[PDB]
C-alpha cells in the first residue's frame, strides 16, 4: 500500500500564525487524501477529504491542498482550539495512516528545574534501587538526560516519560530513572544526573553521594 | 461534482421531459426541422439492380426548448451529447430505399446547444432505387435521387426545411447535397453534374 | 407444489451470473469441453471456409447452484435458461464470418452436487487455409481454436472431457448416434491440444 | 446527531477472545457502513475491517483469520470479535461511519474509541516509595520533593499531597510499563523549610483494588 | 463470495454512462486506440470493398469506476459489460456496406484504477480505391479512417496505441501480403463544424498481391 | 404540450396492448386491410418470387384508444407508437423468405372515436406462380395474401379497404405521380378480394 510520511513530527506555533502541515506519500495518492483531527481523548474529527473539501461544520480557516505525491493542510489562522495532532490518511489504494503531527503553542523558553532522588530506605529494605531525576515546568521539550555512576555512564534500566504542555504555562515535564538492584547500588557511590537542554551551551547536573 | 451529469439531471429528472412529445408550445404548432446531406462516397451505381448505394451523413437540426439550460448556471458547459434515445426524433427516413433500410444506420450521439437546437449529423450507407437510363450507355448520365420524409410525422406536425447557412452576415438555403473535400472520397466511375436539393 | 419451483428460487434467488464460481478471485474455474462433430456441412476451398454442425459439451462446478436431491423430492436434474448462470463464453476464435458464440442458447443442466452441464449445437463457419496443391487428391488440416472471450488463463482453464473408462478424450467426439457422414470429405484425425 | 460509542473490556487476557460493541444513534446501520480502525500505542492507526451497509464484511488481509464483524440493525449495533490476541494488540480502537463516493469510502466520523490492553498481569497493589535529595545543594522558598509509584497493575493510579492539600503546584509524568508492571512518579513544589517540619504527605490510591497508602518524607 | 456482486452494486449504483468518464468537464477525455488486424478476409476490386477481420483495442481511465481493492478483498479487475458504462463511439469514416460502429458489445476489463480495456470484434468492409494499373501485380493501399464520430478533439482525444497496427495475431492471407502498415493521427475541419476540429486515426495497409494465381491462369 | 401527455397517459392507464379490443367476448374485431404499392422492385422466374415495397393500410376500431377532445383541450387525433397499441397481426401467408411482418413500425394514428389507422410500409417477397408458357409476352399473375396469423374468423374480420367516398374500391392503391414505374413489367390489373373461410381465417388477397 501506498506509504505515507508527515512533517513535522512536532511543530509549535503562536496563536494566529500560518501553520501549513505537510504529508507525502510513496505513491500517486491521486487527491484521495483526507485530514483528521485527534484531541487527546476525544473522538477524531474528519477536517477535509479529497485534498481540498472541507467537511460540513469545520471551521473555514482549514484549507487543503496538494496534488501527485505531495499534499498540504493549511489553517490560515491557528485559534487555540485548533491544538491538536493532525494525521493525514489515503483511501485510494489500501487504507493508510500518516504518524500525526502534533501542534503546540509556542512558549518562551525555560530552563528545567532539576532535582534527583536517592533511593529511600524504605525502597532499599524492599531490594529496591531505582534512581529518580526530575526535570519539572521546561520549553521546548527538546530534552536530552544521560545517568553517570561513579562517573561512569549507565543506559541499562533507564525509562524516562514526559508530561503534556500544562494548560496554564505550556511548559513540559520530564521524570526519569535508573532501575537497580541493592547489591548493583551499593556497588558504587557517585551518582549524577546530566540533563541537556536548548536554553545553556552547557547541561545542567545534579548529584549525591551514598544515601541522604 | 461534474457538471455535464448535474446537467443531465436537471434537463431530464427535474423537468421530467418526454421523448415522446414533440417539442411545440401547443400540438397545432410544427416542429421545423432543418435537413442537409453530406455525400461522403457514391458507393455504387449497380444499374442492373437499379440500386444507388451512396455513403452519406443526415445533418438533422430542431430546436427544443425543453433542452434549454443558462450555461453560467451549470459550469459554461455549452454543447452537450446524448443518445438519440433519450430525445425526441423527428423519426425522418429514405422513403425511396430498395432493401428496407429506412433509418440511418448509425445512431450517433445527438448534440444539444444550451441554447435548445438539437443537432444530429447520423452517418448511413443507403440503397436507394435509381430507375437507369440505359439509353446513351456507356456515355450515359444517370439521375438518381433520395427522397427523405417522415413517416411517423406529417406536414401538420413537422415542417421540413432546407439547411440554412450563412456568408456575410446573410443566410441563404443550402439548396445543394453537401461535398466535403475533407469527408468526400471521388468515385472512379460517376462525376457529379449537379447535386440539387429541393423541399 | 412443484418441487421444480423451490429448486429454483432456493439456487437463483441470490445469484449473480456476472461473477464467476470462485469462493477466492484468484481461483480458476476448470471447464471440461467436449466438441462434438453432428456433420462436416462443406469445405468451401474458394472461401477457405469450414463450416461444421458441433455440440460444445461444457461442463464446471458452480459452487454456487449445489443442491441435494433429498432436500427437492429427488429432483437430479433443473433445466434453467443458459442466460440465467454464469457461463465461461467460449467462442471460436478462428471462425470468418463473426459468429462467435453458439447458434441456439439451450438450457444449462444444473446437477445435484453442483454441476453445471451446457450442450448447445452450434453452426461455424470457420478459417482453413486450403492447400490445393494435390487436388482432387488433397487432404486439408482445417482446425477449430475455442477459447473463453472475456476470461484469461488464470480466470477459466480447459480441460477436455473424461470417458467414462477415465480416458481423456483428447479429440473431437463422434457419436454414432447423430453423426452424419459427409459425402466429399472423409475424417482421419481430429485431435485436440 | 451521529454519535459513535465502542464500548467493551479495558483489560483482556492474551489468548483470550476481545469483544467489542459499537453502539449508533443519529443514523441507520442499513445505509453506513462501519468501519473499525485500530491504533496501537506508539504506532498510527490502521484499517481492521468493515461492516458494509448490505450487512456484508471485509477485513484487513493481516486481520482476516483473526477478525469477524456482526451487526445487530435494531439495536443499532456493531460487533467486533477478535481472537488469538497478543501483546501487540493493546492500543485504541475506534469505529467510524464511513462515507461514501460512489465504490470509494473513507471515514468520516469517529468513535471515542476504547482502549483495550492485553496482558496477563493481574492486579496488583503499589509501593509507595518516598522521594528526598541525596544533599542539601539547596535551600530556597521553592524546592521540588516527590514519590515513586511502582508495581502496580492495571491502570490508573492517582497520587495526591496531603489529600486536598495538594494546589497547583503537583505533577504527574506518564506512568511507565516495565516487566509487565507499571511505574509512576510525581512531584510537587515545597519550601525547603516546610518539607522536613510539616508532614508532607504523597497520598496514593489504585482504583484496581479499591488500594490505597499514605508516605510521609522521610530523609 | 459475494464481493464482486457489492463491488459492481456500488460502482453502478449512480453510474451515468451518458456524461463523459471525467472529474471535471472542461477535461480531455484520453483514449489509446490499437487496431488489431487478425485477417484481411477478402480484397474486393470490382467492388472496391475491403473485409477485414479486426480487434479495435480502446483504453480509457474512467473516473467514477475507481475502487479501493482492500475494500473487496483484493479485487483489482472485473469484467463487466460494455453497454453499461460510457464508451468512444469509434465509427469507421471510409465504412462501404458494413457497420459504422462497434455492434459486437464484448465485456471490458475494468481495473480498480479505473483503466478500462475494451477489445471488441468487428468485421470492417471498408472502402478502399483499388488500382488496377500494374494488375496482377499491384500493390493496393487500403486504409481505415477510425475515429469518434460525436465527441470533437477538445472533449475525447484518441491516440494510437503504437504507430503500427498489431499484426502478431495476423493469419497469414493466401493471396495478399501486408509489405507495410502504419497508423497516422490526423486533426481536422470539416465543413459541419467549423470551430472543432475532429480527431482520427487512420491505419493503412500496403498489401501485394501474390501473383501466381492469376500468372497461371490468364498471363 | 401538457394536454397531450395528460391525455397520453390517460388512455394508457391500465391498457394491455396484447388483448384485443372486443367489448364483449363474442365482438369481432373489423380490420380493413388495404394495400398501395409503392414499388415493383423485381420479379424472380428462378425463385418464383416477387419483390415489392408496399404501404399497409390497416384501420380498426379500438373503443379503449377513445376520448372525448372537448374534455382534452381539443386534441381530435394523437400519434401513437404501434408498440404500445394492440396491433392486428396480420402478415403476408405466401412470403417466400419467412418474413412475415411489415418492415417498420411506424407510429399509428388514434381518432377520438378510437378509430385506429396504421400504414406500415412493408418489403415483402412473396411466391408467385410463374405463367412459364409465353415468354417472353407472358403474362403473371403474383398474389399477396394477407391475414391475421393467429386470431381466428370469429375474433379479427378483415375487409378490403373502401374507396376514400366509401366505394368497394377492390384495388390495389397506387399513387400514379410518385408510384416507381418498374423497367420491365407493366401493371394492368391490380384488384383485391376478401376470401371467406371454407377457427378458420379470413384471408384479404
Ligand atoms: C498509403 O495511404 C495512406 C493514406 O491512405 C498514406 O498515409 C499517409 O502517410 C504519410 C506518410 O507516409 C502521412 O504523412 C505524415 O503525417 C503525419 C501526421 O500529420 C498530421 O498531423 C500533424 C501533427 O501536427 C500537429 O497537428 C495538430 C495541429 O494541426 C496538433 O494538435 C498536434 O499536436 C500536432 O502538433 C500535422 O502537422 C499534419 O498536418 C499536415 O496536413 C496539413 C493539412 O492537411 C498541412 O497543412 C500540414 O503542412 C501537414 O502536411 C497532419 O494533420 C505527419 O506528422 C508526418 O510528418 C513527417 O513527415 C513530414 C514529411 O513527410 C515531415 O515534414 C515531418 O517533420 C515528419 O517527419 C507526415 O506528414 C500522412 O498523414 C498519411 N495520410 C493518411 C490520410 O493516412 C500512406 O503514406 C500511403 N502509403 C504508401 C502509398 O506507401
Ligand atoms: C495441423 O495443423 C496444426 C496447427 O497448425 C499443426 O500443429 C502445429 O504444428 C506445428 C508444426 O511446425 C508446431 O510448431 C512446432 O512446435 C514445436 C513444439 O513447441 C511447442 O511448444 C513451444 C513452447 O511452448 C512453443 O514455442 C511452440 O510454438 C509449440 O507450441 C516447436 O518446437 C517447433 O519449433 C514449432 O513451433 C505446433 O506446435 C503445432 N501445434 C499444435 C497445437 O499441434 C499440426 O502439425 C498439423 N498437422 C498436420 C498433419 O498437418
Ligand atoms: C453440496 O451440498 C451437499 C448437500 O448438503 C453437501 O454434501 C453434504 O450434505 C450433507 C447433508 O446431509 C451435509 O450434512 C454435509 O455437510 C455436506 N457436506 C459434506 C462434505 O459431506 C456437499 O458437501 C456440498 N458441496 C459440494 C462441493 O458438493
Ligand atoms: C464561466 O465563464 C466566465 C467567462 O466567460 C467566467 O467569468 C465564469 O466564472 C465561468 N463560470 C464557471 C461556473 O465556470
Ligand atoms: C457532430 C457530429 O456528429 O459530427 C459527425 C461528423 N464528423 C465526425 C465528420 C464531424
Ligand atoms: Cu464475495
Amino acid at each position: 500500500d501506498i506509504v505515507i510520511t508527515q512533517s513535522p513530527s512536532l511543530l509549535s506555533a503562536s496563536v494566529g500564525d500560518r501553520v501549513t502541515l505537510t504529508c507525502k506519500g510513496s505513491q500517486n495518492i491521486d487527491n484521495y487524501l483526507a485530514w483528521y483531527q485527534q484531541k487527546l481523548g476525544e473522538a477524531p474529527k474528519l477536517l477535509i477529504y479529497k485534498t481540498n473539501s472541507l467537511q460540513t461544520g469545520i471551521p473555514s480557516r482549514f484549507s487543503g491542498s496538494g496534488s501527485g505525491t505531495d499534499y498540504t493542510l493549511t489553517i490560515s489562522s491557528l485559534h487555540s482550539e485548533d491544538l491538536a495532532t493532525y494525521y493525514c490518511y489515503q483511501y485510494i489504494n489500501g487504507y493508510t495512516f500518516g504518524t500525526g503531527t502534533k501542534l503546540e503553542l509556542k512558549r518562551a523558553d525555560a530552563a528545567p528545574t532539576v532535582s534527583i532522588f536517592p533511593p529511600s530506605t524504605e525502597q532499599l529494605a524492599t531490594g529496591g534501587a531505582s534512581v529518580v531525576c526530575l526535570m519539572n515546568n521546561f520549553y521546548p521539550r527538546d530534552i536530552s538526560v544521560k545517568w553517570k555512576i561513579d562517573g561512569t555512564e549507565r543506559r541499562d534500566g533507564v525509562l524516562d516519560s514526559v508530561t503534556d504542555q500544562d494548560s496554564k504555562d505550556s511548559t513540559y515535564s520530564m521524570s526519569s530513572t535508573l532501575s537497580l538492584t541493592k547489591a548493583d547500588y551499593e556497588s558504587h557511590n557517585l551518582y549524577t544526573c546530566e540533563v541537556v537542554h536548548k536554553t545553556s551551551s552547557s547541561p545542567v547536573v545534579k548529584s549525591f553521594n551514598r544515601n541522604e | 461534482l461534474n457538471e455535464e451529469e448535474r446537467l443531465i439531471r436537471h434537463l431530464f429528472q427535474e423537468k421530467g421531459y418526454n421523448k415522446e412529445l414533440r417539442p411545440v408550445a401547443h400540438k397545432e404548432e410544427s416542429v421545423d426541422v432543418a435537413l442537409a446531406l453530406t455525400l461522403s462516397n457514391l458507393i455504387s451505381l449497380k444499374e442492373v439492380e437499379e440500386t444507388l448505394t451512396t455513403n452519406v451523413w443526415i445533418e438533422h437540426g430542431w430546436t427544443d426548448n425543453r433542452l434549454k439550460w443558462n450555461a453560467e448556471e451549470f459550469g459554461n458547459i455549452s454543447v452537450l451529447r446524448l443518445p438519440p434515445d433519450m430525445v425526441w426524433l423527428p423519426e425522418i427516413v429514405l422513403e425511396n430505399n430498395n432493401d428496407g433500410s429506412f433509418q440511418i444506420s448509425y445512431s450517433c450521439n445527438v448534440l444539444v446547444y444550451h441554447y435548445g437546437f438539437v443537432y444530429w449529423l447520423p452517418p448511413a450507407i443507403f440503397r436507394s432505387s435509381c430507375p437507369i437510363s440505359v439509353t446513351y450507355f456507356p456515355f450515359d448520365w444517370q439521375n438518381c435521387s433520395l427522397k427523405f420524409s417522415s413517416l411517423k410525422y406529417t406536414a401538420k406536425e413537422i415542417t421540413l426545411s432546407l439547411k440554412q447557412d450563412a456568408k456575410e452576415n446573410r443566410t441563404y438555403p443550402v439548396e445543394w447535397i453537401i461535398i466535403d473535400p475533407e469527408g468526400f472520397t471521388e468515385n472512379g466511375e460517376w462525376e457529379i453534374v449537379h447535386r440539387p436539393a429541393r423541399v | 407444489k412443484n418441487e421444480e419451483l423451490r429448486l429454483y428460487h432456493h439456487l437463483f434467488n441470490n445469484y449473480d451470473p456476472g461473477s464467476r464460481p470462485v469462493r477466492e478471485p484468484e481461483d480458476t474455474v476448470t471447464i471440461s469441453l467436449k466438441v462434438t462433430l453432428t456433420n462436416l456441412i462443406s469445405l468451401n476451398e474458394k472461401e477457405e471456409t469450414l463450416t461444421t454442425s458441433v455440440w460444445i459439451g461444457i461442463d464446471w462446478q458452480d459452487y454456487r447452484l449445489n443442491y441435494s436431491k433429498d432436500d427437492f423430492g429427488g429432483i437430479e436434474t433443473l433445466r434453467v435458461p443458459s442466460e440465467l448462470v454464469w457461463l465461461p463464453e467460449i467462442v471460436l476464435e478462428n471462425n470468418i464470418d463473426g459468429q462467435f458464440g453458439v447458434a441456439y442458447d439451450a438450457n444449462v443442466l444444473v446437477y445435484e452436487g453442483g454441476s453445471v452441464t451446457w450442450l448447445p449445437p452450434a453452426i461455424y463457419r470457420s478459417v482453413c487455409a486450403v492447400e490445393v496443391t494435390y487436388f482432387p487428391f488433397d487432404w486439408q488440416n482445417c482446425s477449430l481454436i475455442f477459447r473463453s472471450q472475456t476470461y484469461n488463463a488464470e480466470e477459466v482453464e480447459f480441460t477436455f472431457a473424461v470417458d467414462n473408462d477415465g480416458k481423456t478424450i483428447n479429440k473431437i467426439d463422434i457419436d454414432t448416434e447423430a453423426y452424419t457422414e459427409n459425402g466429399e470429405w472423409a475424417i482421419d484425425f481430429c485431435p485436440g491440444v | 446527531e451521529v454519535q459513535l460509542q465502542e464500548s467493551g473490556p479495558g483489560l483482556v487476557q492474551p489468548s483470550e477472545t476481545l469483544s467489542l460493541t459499537c453502539t449508533v444513534s443519529g443514523f441507520s446501520l442499513t445505509s453506513y457502513s462501519v468501519s473499525w480502525l485500530r491504533q496501537p500505542s506508539g504506532k498510527g492507526p490502521e484499517w481492521m475491517g468493515r461492516m458494509w451497509d448490505d450487512g456484508g464484511t471485509v477485513y484487513n488481509s493481516g486481520l482476516k483469520s483473526r477478525l469477524s464483524i456482526s451487526r445487530d440493525t435494531s439495536k443499532n449495533q456493531v460487533f467486533l470479535k477478535m481472537n488469538s490476541l497478543q501483546t501487540d494488540d493493546t492500543g485504541t480502537y475506534y469505529c467510524t461511519r464511513d462515507e461514501r463516493i460512489r465504490a470509494i469510502n473513507w471515514f468520516a466520523y469517529w468513535g471515542q474509541g476504547t482502549l483495550v490492553t492485553v496482558s496477563s498481569a493481574e492486579t496488583t497493589a503499589p509501593s509507595v516509595y518516598p522521594l528526598a535529595p541525596g544533599t542539601a545543594l539547596k535551600s530556597n522558598s521553592m524546592v521540588t520533593l516527590g514519590c515513586l509509584v511502582k508495581g502496580y497493575f492495571p491502570e490508573p493510579v492517582t497520587v495526591t499531597w496531603n489529600s486536598g492539600a495538594l494546589s497547583s503546584g503537583v505533577h504527574t509524568f506518564p506512568a511507565v510499563l516495565q516487566s509487565g508492571l507499571y511505574t509512576l512518579t510525581s512531584s510537587v513544589t515545597v519550601p525547603s523549610s516546610t518539607w522536613p517540619s510539616q508532614t508532607v504527605t504523597c497520598n496514593v490510591a489504585h482504583p484496581g483494588q479499591q488500594h490505597q497508602r499514605w508516605t510521609r518524607k522521610l530523609c | 463470495s459475494e464481493h464482486e456482486t457489492r463491488l459492481v452494486a456500488k460502482l453502478f449504483k449512480d453510474y451515468s454512462s451518458v456524461v463523459r468518464p471525467v472529474e471535471d468537464h472542461r477535461q480531455v477525455v484520453e483514449v489509446t486506440v490499437g487496431l488489431q488486424l487478425i485477417q484481411l478476409i477478402n480484397v474486393d476490386e470490382v467492388n472496391q470493398i475491403v473485409t477485414t477481420n479486426v480487434r479495435l483495442k480502446q483504453q480509457w481511465v474512467d473516473y467514477n469506476l475507481k475502487w479501493n481493492p482492500d475494500d473487496y478483498g483484493g479485487v483489482k479487475k472485473i469484467h463487466i459489460p460494455s453497454e453499461k458504462i460510457w464508451r468512444p463511439d469509434l465509427v469507421l469514416y471510409n465504412n462501404a456496406d458494413g457497420d459504422f460502429a462497434i455492434v459486437k458489445f464484448t465485456k471490458v476489463l475494468l481495473q480498480y484504477t479505473g483503466h478500462i480495456t475494451w477489445t471488441p470484434p468487428a468485421i470492417f468492409k471498408s472502402y478502399c480505391e483499388i488500382i488496377v494499373t500494374h494488375f496482377p501485380f499491384d500493390e493496393q493501399n487500403c486504409s481505415m479512417k477510425l475515429g469518434t464520430w460525436t465527441y470533437d478533439g477538445s472533449v475525447v482525444a484518441i491516440n494510437p496505441e503504437s504507430d503500427q497496427p498489431d499484426l502478431s495475431n495476423f493469419m497469414e492471407s493466401g493471396e495478399w501480403v501486408i509489405k507495410e502498415s502504419r497508423g497516422w493521427k490526423h486533426s481536422v475541419t470539416y465543413s459541419c463544424c467549423p470551430d472543432t476540429p475532429y480527431l482520427d486515426i487512420t491505419y493503412h495497409f500496403v498489401m501485394q498481391r501474390l501473383p501466381l494465381y492469376f500468372i497461371v491462369n490468364v498471363i | 404540450s401538457e394536454a397531450e401527455g395528460r391525455l397520453r397517459e390517460k388512455l394508457f392507464s391500465g391498457y394491455d396492448s396484447s388483448v384485443r379490443p372486443a367489448r364483449e367476448v363474442g365482438d369481432r374485431v373489423r380490420v380493413s386491410v388495404g394495400l398501395i404499392l409503392a414499388q415493383l422492385i423485381s420479379l424472380n422466374e428462378k425463385d418464383e418470387e416477387m419483390s415489392t415495397k408496399v404501404y399497409l393500410d390497416l384501420e380498426w376500431t379500438d373503443y379503449r384508444l377513445s376520448w372525448d377532445p372537448a374534455e382534452h383541450d381539443g386534441i381530435d387525433s394523437l400519434r401513437i407508437t404501434a408498440e404500445s397499441v394492440w396491433l392486428p397481426d396480420v402478415v403476408l401467408l405466401n412470403n417466400n423468405d419467412g418474413n412475415f411482418d411489415v418492415a417498420l413500425d411506424i407510429s399509428v394514428v388514434v381518432s377520438s372515436d378510437g378509430s385506429v389507422r396504421w400504414q406500415p410500409p412493408g418489403i415483402y417477397r412473396s411466391s408467385c406462380s410463374i405463367q412459364v408458357t409465353y415468354f417472353p409476352f407472358d403474362w403473371q399473375n403474383c398474389t399477396m395474401v394477407f391475414s391475421s396469423y393467429s386470431y381466428d374468423s370469429s375474433e379479427v374480420s378483415l375487409q378490403t379497404g373502401l374507396g376514400p367516398d366509401g366505394q368497394g374500391h377492390q384495388e390495389i392503391h397506387i399513387h400514379e405521380g410518385t408510384f416507381i414505374e418498374n423497367g420491365q413489367w407493366e401493371i394492368i390489373h391490380k384488384p383485391s378480394r376478401l376470401i371467406q373461410p371454407p377457427g378458420q381465417r379470413q384471408e384479404v388477397i
